[PDB]
């Protein structure tokens, strides 16, 4: 209750000044839960999907990239994200293919960040089968 | 008549925004499309020394410009497109020209049998 | 801290790879919002 | 005048017809961004390593 | 003059009259489509600046480094845009060395650097050309944003000088400063806020950086 | 039909790109010719190679020269303006076509500018 | 003809190039080299009125300036150099101007002989 | 020889500062004031004053305008176009140089306009 | 003090509305139509009534067109703009306006438009 809820891409905007009692981000380091008063925080994330709960009966599965949440003194959060898509615009046919194969380049890599490279691409196609 | 009277509007339409064609790409879908008539019906007008044509012919090359069936062809092609285009009517679709020459007026039953003989050309044209 | 840190890594430099892998589990008809973004274009001047 | 066959109108070319400000602003600027791909062009034209076998 | 000479300069600004007309409506259509993509980049850039409002942050008495983060285009026709800024640039400059503070600045476009290549040569970082041709994108942002960590060039302060316009007719040039030291956003109105280390405001103030440049980009 | 189809739609050729490029010059008055696009840079760049390539070294000239008398035959004149046309010469700056004989010695004048940097 | 040659040609592509007023870019290297010589050149050949200097004279002017020896010089300063550079000519070194003269060439021995005499000049004159 | 040196030299300065101002009027005219160098906002913001200095009101014109008839000394003719083509005098305007005598009341009349 | 002060106010105004027209025909032809006031779309909606208005069926083309030529006298023509300049028939949609006699034909066609 009296609350505010911002969510933005650079290209287009999702909420403006209309929050739903309820927010679900994947922090970098965890995760939370943002119910009308939480002890504000200044947190970035990681590849997952967001899941803002409608008052409208039902719920709003999005699916950031790489943003930031930033909730703040008085009851009111800003949420921006970089590519933040729904569901429909992908497809999960792709997104199989897209692991093993960088599993692959994984053991074929002689340096020790060239190789830390590979280990970040992993883990956003992990979270992109398992969100579907 | 028929066909010329919209070439002339159409035609001067182009002579107003021919200025925006040597920097041109940030404007209005009608504006890409007025600038798209003007230079492939320019194309049509060309013509080769000592190579008089005839009415019959020249009405079909006009129908086949000012309808639309020619703005997906490249600009470069319009003449090639032409030449062959003329070719192939007079020797297989003599009994149309005939029928223009003598009538004089283009009527419905010439309407639709001119029709699909530019969408059966064009279909099957760059070979 | 993680693998992307303590190995010479920055944020940007994350969120560059996660972000690109989106862009190509998406479909043949959003592709080319994929294609608008695409921000590529700054050239690079030092004088040494 | 222009609005009519009588009238005097202008046709391609004539700014340097004129030999004005504009006119010579023009000229030095086609020579001033070609003498720089004259350096390039050049530059890269050492780089045959057939000639560098035969310094 | 003779008739010669009257007819030939009349031609010629006949021709100049009737480009100065085909270049007005093209650069108006290219300002109608950057007044529609401007509302989605302005809330986005509203709340990425929205934090730092919310907490009185300043930089107290002194810091060592210094960074200035000329915004300007490639292109000339333009008017006073980017006399204006290079004015601003010069004020501030010429105010900080009373400090002792050691400056060094960065131009996002050609003719910042153009124009500053007599007298300040020697504090240039690095320089980023062809802007102002295609439309700005984020991209671009985090690629200018990534290389002014990775140069070698470790600073505590800052500030980027742009022209926010208010109007169709008037615009003003404009001064937003830059927390990007983690320790100057190590304040007491950061104890307040929750578990956040020197880690994870590693990573936030460095995306930050790149929020400041879309918005003065647009 | 007397003298070709091949030396026609060449003479044509270079006339259409000199006389289009009267009407570019024009806007680098106003505009620049950086702000120009990547497209009509390279019919300047084309057009400037066809003015200074038609200059030959006369004979009886020499007294005002000091160069040599060249004598370009007529089925080599057409193929030195395929060539620069077609795009094949892109590589090369404009000094190497001024005062020369055939499109031979356009490429070894261009060497001997390189070395003197 | 050995000396003013390249001098005529290093006007030439002066006049292309410095027709501005209004430089946006800083070719400091590439024609700033080329067109800060064409003015260095152009003050060399200014002149008062019903003072006809002899031919030998003139070779020592021009050679002074042509294989870059002024590059360094205000070009305020310019008319002033000369007018000193003309007594040192005239009073000390009458018998190198006589060979000028009487052989009508310069030649290597010359050449050298001429080289050196500019560059104690220029280390004395400045100030 | 006859009228000197000193007068030759800043006669020159004054004939050569306005026709590189007439060489510009050409652009100016179309493009504006904000096309032109930073140099060259100095040739046209000096020769913007010794147009206006080239005024003077006359003595029989008295019962023109109200003014007074000044008249100036041959030697401080010279002296006020030394300290315009020097830089002496940038931080005035040029209507304070309009219909004066000598260079000191140009001084005196900028403080007006204050 | 040739025609009177009844046919001048009325025809005085007329080529002024006529020139707003024709100074916001090219605003909304480059930018756009919706950011003018509201005390501006009445002029561009009456400017299009006028012109219009000053169109006329001619008797000489009763055969070609086939509608009735219309010879107005003088104290129509001054009544009728007298009252589209107020507002007072601005309701109305444009084309009963288009080719018609005197303003007492113009309402007996907007009866008859669906």
């Amino acid at each position: 209750g009296q609350m505010s809820f911002t969510f933005a891409s650079p290209t287009q905007v999702f909420f403006n000044g209309a929050n739903v009692r309820q927010v679900d981000v994947p922090t970098q380091t965890g995760a939370f839960g943002i119910l009308a008063s939480h002890v504000p925080t200044l947190q970035v994330l990681r590849p997952g999907l967001v899941v803002v709960h409608a008052e409208d009966g039902t719920t709003s599965k999005y699916f950031v990239s790489s943003g930031s949440v930033t909730v703040n003194a008085d009851s009111s959060v800003q949420l921006l994200a970089e590519e933040a898509v729904t569901l429909d615009m992908l497809d999960p046919g792709v997104a199989k293919a897209n692991l093993e194969k960088a599993q692959s380049e994984l053991l074929g890599a002689a340096d020790e960040a060239s190789r830390a490279e590979i280990q970040i691409r992993i883990e956003a196609n992990e979270a992109l089968v398992k969100a579907l | 008549k028929q066909v010329a009277g919209t070439m002339k509007l159409e035609l001067a339409q182009y002579r107003e925004v021919a200025a925006f064609a040597q920097f041109g790409s940030d404007l209005d879908a009608a504006t890409q499309q007025l600038l798209s008539r003007g230079v492939r019906l320019t194309e049509l007008l060309k013509q080769g020394q000592y190579a008089p044509m005839a009415i019959e012919e020249q009405v079909a090359v006009i129908y086949a410009g000012v309808r639309g069936y020619l703005d997906k062809l490249e600009p470069s092609k319009i003449t090639k497109f032409e030449n062959a285009f003329l070719s192939h009517v007079i020797s297989q679709h003599q009994a149309l020209l005939g029928k223009i020459r003598a009538d004089g007026k283009i009527s419905e039953e010439t309407d639709a049998k001119l029709k699909e003989i530019v969408t059966n050309f064009l279909a099957g044209f760059e070979a | 801290v993680a693998y992307w840190r303590q190995a010479g890594l920055s944020y940007i430099r994350y969120s560059q790879i996660c972000a690109k892998a989106v862009r190509d589990a998406l479909k043949a008809e959003f592709k080319a919002n994929a294609e608008k973004t695409s921000g590529s274009n700054v050239k690079i001047v030092k004088v040494k | 005048s222009s609005d009519t066959p009588e009238g005097v109108r202008s046709g391609a070319g004539a700014v340097r017809d004129a030999g004005g400000a504009f006119g010579k602003k023009e000229q030095a600027d086609e020579e001033r961004y070609f003498r720089a791909r004259a350096r390039e062009q050049l530059a890269a034209l050492k780089k045959h390593h057939e000639n560098e076998i035969s310094h | 003059a003779t008739l010669k000479d009257i007819t030939r300069r009349l031609k010629s600004i006949k021709n100049i009259q009737k480009i100065t007309k085909s270049m007005k409506m093209v650069a108006a259509a290219k300002y109608a489509r950057a007044e529609r993509d401007l509302k989605p980049a302005r809330v986005y850039g509203i709340g990425s600046l929205a934090l730092y409002e919310k907490a009185d942050i300043k930089v107290p008495e002194d810091k060592k480094k210094h960074l200035i983060i000329g915004v300007s285009s490639d292109r000339g026709l333009c008017g006073a845009i980017h006399s204006s800024v290079a004015k601003q640039i010069k004020s501030e400059v010429a105010n900080l060395t009373a400090a002792g503070k050691e400056v060094k600045i960065v131009g996002v476009g050609d003719k910042i650097r153009g124009i500053l290549h007599r007298t300040h040569s020697d504090q240039f970082l690095v320089t980023f050309k062809e802007v102002g041709r295609k439309p700005p994108t984020f991209g671009d942002a985090s690629v200018i944003a990534l290389e002014l960590l990775n140069s070698g060039y470790e600073f505590d302060e800052g500030s980027i000088i742009f022209n926010r316009f208010r109007s169709v007719i008037s615009y003003k040039t404009e001064e937003k400063p830059i927390f990007s030291l983690d320790t100057v956003a190590s304040a007491e109105s950061m104890s307040i806020y929750d578990d956040i280390d020197a880690d994870v405001l590693r990573n936030y103030q460095e995306y930050s950086l790149a929020n400041i440049i879309y918005y003065s980009l647009k | 039909n007397i003298v070709g189809s091949e030396h026609y739609d060449v003479a044509r050729g270079v006339q259409k790109i000199l006389q289009d490029y009267k009407s570019l010059q024009d806007i680098i008055a106003i505009l620049g010719m950086d702000e120009l696009s990547e497209e009509d840079k390279l019919t300047v760049s084309r057009a400037r190679k066809i003015q200074r390539f038609l200059s030959q070294p006369f004979q009886v000239a020499e007294v005002f020269t000091g160069h040599l008398g060249k004598l370009v035959p007529l089925k080599e004149t057409i193929k030195g303006f395929q060539q620069i046309l077609a795009g094949e010469y892109d590589h090369l700056p404009e000094q190497a076509f001024y005062m020369v004989g055939p499109i031979e010695e356009a490429v070894a004048k261009a060497d001997k500018l390189a070395e003197e940097h």
